[PDB]
DNA sequence: ACCAGAACGAGT
DNA sequence: ACTCGTTCTGGT
DNA sequence: AAACACCAGAACGAGTAGTAAATT
DNA sequence: TTTACTACTCGTTCTGGTGTTTCT
């Protein structure tokens, strides 16, 4: 199939009539398990039927829980036959090094340049100069920690003298919580695309989990940083509501507005495209 | 020497439900069960043979209502109980003592 | 597999005495204790090990209020309890069942 | 966990205070989490809250749902189940051939001995002798399948000699009951210890628990032999008192669940470095 | 019973419930009756009610009335103990002399006996020598007193050469304390078994009990003996001792309030007629 | 001493300067423990400190304890010394079969006169004339129960055809009480006099354990059925106010106007000095 | 985790 | 009432 | 769907007061 | 000086209801 149904709102799925039933408050929506290639349960709210389960499997869907957080859990493992996306699992091991190198670099590249066009929109024309000038070209697979000096002058100009993890404010109050709010995002379309979360390109590092859901949202950073700086100097219970707009605001992504979930999809689809030695052009995000 | 506690929930909605209660309170404060906690009762039996006595004399004086439930415990782990919050009962009827002195201890 | 009996009674005078109360039965329900009678809740522990955590456990979440008591029986007494009037629960929680049958057993 | 429990009846599973809850028409219940080891969806009728779903795979319970036949047809594996879960894959792509091909070799062995053990029981004593001669006469990579020869012979001495594991019995369906069983257990034990499933020791989703499984594949082997002349019900029922009886392993008797889970951490160790014995099952 | 219960401060003692009532302004407290044994009231302060009295001798607690100097005075006698009592009188009356001379001698036997063996534990070899002289060389009716004589060598064995039992000093007055403590439960036992404490086997109101309870004298002899340096408080501490600690009777170790019953039934079993051994205490 | 002291209603008896305090609602009263030869506490509403006791035993007082039915359960037993009463027993013991068969003559005839004179006074001639003839000449140690005829005669002029204890009436629910009623003088005076109630004067039944005391109350019983008699037709519960007129009312003995209780306790005394072969004559009680 | 000792309960 | 067997707890 | 919060209700439970009776 | 009522009184106690909130 070809849909790939989300379940974010206090739902009940059940199954008449070779039809996903998803009722709720708004749609009880009618939904054909052939069309559906992917259910994807994004809360803890939704109440499913052991029957609609048992034929889920039976047509070769992919059932992906989610936890509170809206983070990937588990997903519904058949014994006898198996999903299409089983399959990268085992191509994403023998993954080559190189792509890895390769993607990487385009990935920190992109968040150079995010946040140094930010910096140039933030009224800090030297400081963006400077961001720029940190990767003015782009170091090839750059061994020292390059990107923390980067990062260093970018969170310098947007937040004060430090924006580290140490400050309680609503610079870590609030960066924290939407840098976990789009984690999610990226891990959900890591698992969705049959991908593990667990070992990603340049995740040399094996204390994360979400290893390629955190290296593939390096791109998509600023704009966390972006809603912060904008609503900075409110509290931090006001920028639960401010971040929230993430969801509700477009942003341009291929030539043409979309929600970044559309975006997000899109980019992860992309990035595992790049890595399977495909050939497609690493995907770019910027504004 | 082993204890018997005597856990009891019984309804009083009726003149009848709350006459028998009373009397049950009396044959239990009678028999000599000491309150460990409200509804929760013990005594120190000195044998077994005043366990199956004092079990049939129970089963003789039932209120036949409520649940009235007993345990019965070996003195190891009545003197095991551990107490998070509050005091054991330091009275002469809670202690396995033969020689009891109302009074000042020689010592 | 042992028993344990938590026997508690604490006090509603205030909304710090009820406060804790309300915290005390959540955590006595949310850890597994099977509501006995009012106020006399139980355990089944699989082994002695677990006995010693939860201990500690209790220990480390105490109300800190009114008479909390621990008894810890073997299931050999906590079967031979006697019911004088009242029906056991037959709940799966209540037994040490490893086979468990939310329906029809095949028998 | 401890418990297993089957659900077979109409009901909504939902969770409350740390305990799953159990509503039918007739009854409530509520069973602490902690408690349950298994929890098997035998019945199409089953209404169950994702939440429900979210705190059964923090704890790890192995959630297996089946079809309208009441046969294991799916379960949960939980994307994220060991802190250590990107440095045992990373190093599971570092597993070369020469401690696969002894891990592999050894298993075989515990494979095979274990198959004698019944043949005896079978009072077999040819038949045994045969899969000795398989056994002794050990294969390193199975250059002849002997030990695919070894499982025929001890089928010879189990069902009859024209009776073959492929065709379709009441025993072939229950022996193969019991090994969906057996392959959830070791796939979430596989999981939990922070390997892939889907790799293989000697791809498929189930590889690493396949091999890992096959010592105690005579454990199914004689629960459906003692109970074979009846019905695939009984067959079923007596295989899920592998939950409930217990096994000799090491020097104690534990339930198969403890050695379902013991085993499957001892082979990971070795695996991982050439450093551990690979344990013996009987 | 088995509880025993001496009260020595200011107090008042009385009844609810089946209880016994102790009431200092410091505490109360709630003893039940079938539990108490002795009520040893030393202190003169004591303030008892008479509804208290009548409940105590119905369960026949031996209440104990004590003097200034906390020495026994005076105990309660039960008018009617036993259902059989007027029975147990008037064949009292016929209790021929062939059957006192057989029973007085078996009990003297007993206690220049149990006096052998202080000595064995006095290290006393040849003053048990002269005792088992007095033993083995027995007397019927004592022609020569030789349980008086018996007496001094064991005493002399036992205190200093010069010391007299009539004697005033500490250790002859525990031991005295003691031989009161043991006639009011020889005495209390007599009564409730149906007999008459003023008879005698071989008048005064407590001839009875003063040969019932000869073979039980060295028990104080021993108590006395290992604390006798001491001053009259800790020879009277321990001395309370025969209540709380055990001693063997029969083939079983029991307290002695156990022996003191049980061997004061035997005895009138053997006086009432002659179809009972007299009992051995050692 | 001389006085014995009867201890009837709720009281406290201390002890301070040599006297005996006897305190309750109406008289704090003084008594010296030298005068007192015998302290009968006769209910249990009495209070007594440990001091009284001990100062009860050094002037040799027997301290006689009642139980709730005003019957003797317990005197206090000094080690040391004795009272005068305790020498009694021994001598009871040794009381010969003649003295005691000769009072029991006189005391069955004593009963059967005063039967007769009642029944004389019950309006039945002939029967009153029968009775005395069961008793015209007072057999002498009767072997056989004619006495059994002269209480049914008796008992048949009284209460109808019936009396027996069978019936339920107040023909037993008063006489039987009352007879019991009565009991708890002669067992208590009999007690008092340094006397066994448990062996008694042609007592050879050993289930009664009052023997004496019943044996010695043959005499006094027919108070208790004239009483009953001229209230007979009333209930019980009346009755047990009706027959408390035993102790306010006056009868005549020894030529006099006397209350039942010092007539009782002196008919006890001459009859135990009489059973002791003293010589004395046995006391008359008759109307 | 296993083994040994002690205590408790049941049966003769 | 005594003795043996079973189980529970403590220690290495 | 579930956790957290307190508020309110109906039931469980012991103690204290007061009256009555107190020799089958 | 106890026991035998029922009465009432204040404390223990579990459940139901309504609101609020939710990726640090
Ligand atoms: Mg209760
Ligand atoms: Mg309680």
């Amino acid at each position: 199939g070809w849909r790939t149904v989300v379940v974010n709102i206090h739902s009940k799925l059940s199954y008449k009539n070779n039809h996903l039933i998803f009722r709720n408050s708004y749609k009880t929506e009618m939904i054909h398990l052939s069309e559906i290639d992917i259910l994807l349960l994004e809360t803890t709210d939704i109440v499913l039927t052991t029957m609609l389960v048992k034929r889920l499997v039976d047509e070769n869907i992919l059932v992906i829980f989610c936890d509170d957080k809206r983070l990937p859990t588990a997903f519904l493992t058949p014994y006898y036959a198996r999903h299409d996306s089983s399959l990268q699992i085992a191509r994403q091991i023998a993954w080559k090094e190189n792509v890895k190198c390769e993607v990487w670099t385009a990935i920190i590249a992109q968040k150079i340049l995010n946040q140094s066009y930010y910096l140039g929109e933030c009224s800090f024309f030297e400081k963006s100069q400077s961001i720029m000038e940190l990767y003015h070209g782009l170091e090839r697979f750059d061994p020292s920690n390059r990107e923390g000096h980067s990062a260093r002058i970018y969170f310098n100009t947007l937040f004060g003298n430090d924006f580290t993890r140490e400050s309680d404010n609503d610079i870590n109050a609030a960066l924290d919580y939407g840098y976990t709010l789009l984690l999610s995002m990226f891990a959900r379309e890591v698992v969705v695309c049959g991908c593990m979360t667990q070992i990603g390109l340049k995740h040399a590092n094996q204390f994360n989990q979400f290893n390629l859901a955190s290296d593939i949202m390096e791109p998509f950073r600023p704009i966390i940083d972006r809603i912060v700086y904008q609503n900075r100097h409110n509290n931090f219970v006001k920028i639960k509501k401010e971040l929230f707009s993430i969801f509700s605001e477009t942003y341009l992504y291929n030539g043409k507005e979309m929600y970044l979930s559309n975006i997000v999809s899109d980019y992860t689809k992309k990035v595992i495209k790049a890595l399977n030695q495909l050939g497609e052009e690493i995907p770019e995000f910027r504004i | 020497y082993m204890r018997m506690i005597l856990m009891f929930d019984m309804p009083t909605d009726t003149a009848e439900e709350r006459k028998a209660y009373r009397k049950f309170r009396k044959f239990l404060l009678s028999e000599g069960f000491i309150m460990h906690q409200f509804s929760v009762y013990s005594k120190l039996l000195l044998n077994h043979t005043a366990n199956t006595a004092m079990v049939g004399r129970l089963k003789a004086n039932n209120p036949k209502k409520g649940n009235i439930t007993i345990l019965t415990v070996t003195e190891k782990q009545f003197a095991r109980m551990i107490y998070l919050y509050g005091d054991k009962n330091t009275s002469i009827a809670n202690s396995e003592e033969r020689l009891v002195f109302l009074g000042d201890n020689y010592c």
